[PDB]
């Protein structure tokens, strides 16, 4: 899986901060934004309930 | 030479009944297609 460009150039800019505390804050929206986690492995089908 | 008689009978009755009922039914059908975002100027990204 190829990670989009627009994903990385949010992670770059966000470890391009000046101090630490800004690079946390940028990196929290970023993931705010885009996830925590990612399902790599998917069950397809219809389950009823 | 004389005789004399009485009586008193007397009797009292009371019923009271009370009957309360309540129903109630709550159905919902929620069908969602999904989530629409719009994007804040503080978010930072290019589509705002």
């Amino acid at each position: 899986i190829k990670l989009s460009p627009q994903f990385t150039s949010g992670v770059q800019a966000a470890l391009a901060k000046a101090t630490g505390t800004e690079k946390r804050e940028a990196l929290q929206n970023l993931f705010q934004e885009y996830g925590h986690v990612f399902r790599t492995k998917v069950h397809i089908g219809g389950v009823l309930s | 030479f004389i005789t004399a008689n009485s009586e008193y009978s007397e009797s009292s009755s009371f019923k009271n009944t009370e009957t309360e009922k309540s129903m109630y039914t709550s159905s919902r059908y929620l069908f969602p297609q999904g989530r629409i975002d719009f994007t804040t100027p503080d978010s930072g990204f290019d589509d705002v």
